[PDB]
């Protein structure tokens, strides 16, 4: 199970790049998918997005609260 | 470069393994952790995680293999429908996943159906079946559809598109299954585990919300986990701490891919076309409210709505000697099977657990586990 980068979006179909291999993926379960998005694909369908930016933000937010509650 | 490198760093895996060991030292007894996902078992066996773990920490493999548990009755039934269709002049194109294609039954497999002259095509997803239906209006195209929530969602989506366009030569033989109800049953029938590694991809669909009742009702700690070895190692570490601190909650270690609410679009699509029913689980028995069938309003999308066949009674779920039932229940590993690696191999398999891509037996064989 490898993630892919959306390089093309045309209606309910996207072109996803998995390590240099590009395949067409159905977007019915992730309608707001757009070029640049990183998605998890299962049996030809994108089932969820991967946002490292978001994840890093939540982490930093959490650290900031703990750092502040502890004394730094 | 794929985002989230930290989750696949070997150096991180080493620290996690070391951390797990420390926590285990101060563990009073033995902790038994179960997962119900073939992809998790693949990660675990491929990276030798069971070896890296303390003696008092065991990883049990549940029934996380949708093809393995597809009942024999349904496979044979699909075969009889293919024969009856031809006899009645209607020609059918049958699609199936690669492993289901070779799944054995006491009366033959879909591969045998092929060799007898039927159009049986191997596909990677329901969208393939769809195109095939498009390209062959003169033929009834049916996909033998097995799968847990992650595979049922794309089926639901495709059915939605077909119903809009009113495609009429696009059917499916529904043998979809639900995962949580199976965990509940295993819990009640004797499989002992103190913590659960909830399936990451299934959780993408049903969310953390879909697993919460198991914790509220049985007080068992859970961790929704991804599929990188660090995801699993992290989940194991977290389950140990919760077990030691006497906590009973669900932690979403796979936060980056799983929303608490899950995928609502997918959920509604599934609820629109499918309804929950009691269902059989090959080699395990009948699990209440664990299967999916098309609602009456959509009977026309189920191939069985068009052909009544009678499957011979008393077909055994497994060949004599196969312990796939014990393996699926987490009560035994493939190495605890006398046939494993001798009589039974991917090449000449005895049970479904060895044929399936997600099968624990195939996974053990593939990675040279001789144990
Ligand atoms: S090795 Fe074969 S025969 Fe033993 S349980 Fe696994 S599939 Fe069944």
């Amino acid at each position: 199970a490898v993630p892919g980068k959306v390089i093309e979006v045309n209606g309910p179909v996207a072109v996803v790049d998995f390590g240099g291999v590009k395949r067409e993926v159905r977007l019915d379960l992730m309608p707001d998918t757009k070029p640049g998005d990183w998605v998890i694909v299962h049996t030809g369908f994108a089932i969820e997005k991967l946002d490292e930016k978001k994840a890093m933000e939540i982490l930093e937010a959490w650290a900031e609260v703990e750092k502040a509650m502890e004394g730094f | 470069e794929e985002p989230f490198e930290a989750y696949r760093s070997r150096e991180v895996a080493m620290k996690l393994v070391e951390k797990i060991r420390e926590e285990a030292k101060t563990l009073d007894g033995e902790i038994r952790i179960m997962h119900v996902c073939g992809t998790h078992e693949d990660t675990v066996t491929r990276h030798g995680i069971r070896s890296l773990l303390p003696e008092n920490v065991k990883v049990v493999s549940g029934p996380g293999c949708p093809v393995c548990i597809t009942p024999v009755e349904d496979i044979v039934a699909m075969q009889l429908i293919m024969r009856k269709a031809r006899e009645e002049g209607e020609e059918i194109i049958l699609t199936t996943f690669g492993d289901m294609y070779k799944i054995p039954t006491p009366m033959g497999s879909f591969a045998d159906l092929k060799s007898e002259g039927f159009d049986v095509r191997i596909v990677y997803g329901i969208f393939d079946t769809y195109r095939i239906a498009k390209e062959n209006p003169d033929k009834t195209v049916v996909h033998f559809s097995p799968g847990f929530e992650t595979t049922t969602a794309p089926a639901a989506g495709m059915l939605n598109v077909a119903a809009q366009e009113e495609l009429e030569n696009f059917k499916i033989y529904s043998v979809h299954r639900l995962t949580p109800p199976a965990v509940e049953v295993l819990l009640k029938q004797g499989t002992v585990f103190q913590g659960l590694i909830a399936p990451g991809h299934v959780s993408t669909i049903i969310g953390v919300k879909g697993w919460e009742y198991l914790t509220e009702k049985y007080g068992i700690p859970q961790v929704v986990a991804g599929f990188e070895p660090n995801d699993v190692l992290m989940a194991i570490l977290m389950l140990i701490r919760m077990y030691k601190e006497g906590e009973a909650r669900i932690i979403n270690e796979y936060e980056r891919a799983v929303k608490y609410e899950g995928n609502v679009v997918a959920q509604k699509m599934i609820d629109k076309f499918f309804e929950v029913v009691d269902a059989k689980w090959r080699a395990l028995g009948v699990f209440p409210k664990s299967g999916l069938e098309l609602r009456k309003e959509w009977k026309d999308f189920e191939i069985r709505s068009f052909y009544k066949v009678e499957v011979p009674k008393n077909l055994p779920d497994l060949e004599k000697g196969c312990r796939c039932g014990a393996v699926l229940r987490g009560l035994a590993l493939p190495t605890d099977c006398p046939l494993f690696g001798k009589t039974c191999t991917p090449r000449h398999p005895v049970g479904p657990c060895m044929v399936s891509y997600e099968g624990t037996c195939q996974i053990f064989y593939k990675y040279g586990v001789l144990f």
